[PDB]
């Protein structure tokens, strides 16, 4: 496709946000486990039980 | 933190040799040392 | 303050590792600029 | 220097006309304590020269 002088094209939709939202989730899911592990160990003072 | 990872894990002779006599001579006369410091 | 910290040193090491990871992430994700806004 | 002068020489001064050990105390406090001060000065100058 060729564009005429003084014309532009852009893309958008719901996906624009999803790719971001999901990404952010993948950053906080691990940390959670971490802040959970440090607690479980503190409860048993041993890594095996956690 | 430093104590934990510290428990887990030629040149000074020259400094002492150069410091000994000056230190002795300074301790001999402290007042003159303070005066030259003021100057 | 020093003895009670070396006592439970495993938790201190785990916290230090978590802090290192968090600081690395914050460093790789920190904005940049030349000079602060003086206007 | 305070640790040095506190450890050994706290017994001879009560006897008047006693300054030989008072100087040996400062010597002890200026022979084992030279490496820390030299290291501090060296690292302080080196972390700023660049």
């Amino acid at each position: 496709v060729q564009l005429k002088p003084g014309t532009s094209v852009a893309f958008s939709g719901q996906f624009e946000l999803l790719e971001r939202a999901n990404h952010k989730l993948k950053l906080m899911v691990p940390m959670t486990l971490m802040i959970i592990f440090v607690l479980l160990y503190l409860a048993f003072r041993r890594v095996g039980e956690a | 933190v430093i104590p934990i990872l510290m428990g887990y894990w030629p040149l000074n002779r020259f400094l002492i040799r150069v410091y000994h006599p000056l230190l002795l001579k300074v301790l001999h006369w402290p007042k003159t040392t303070l005066l030259v410091a003021a100057l | 303050i020093i003895r009670r910290s070396v006592a439970n040193r495993f938790l201190v090491l785990m916290g230090a590792l978590f802090l290192s990871i968090w600081g690395t992430w914050t460093i790789i994700n920190t904005p940049v600029d030349a000079l602060p806004d003086l206007s | 220097l305070r640790h040095a002068i506190e450890a050994v020489p706290s017994l001879n001064n009560p006897q008047t006309f006693s300054e030989q050990k008072l100087d040996e105390a400062l010597y002890h406090g200026a022979v084992l304590r030279v490496r820390p001060k030299a290291m501090t000065v060296a690292v302080i100058i080196a972390g700023l020269l660049p």
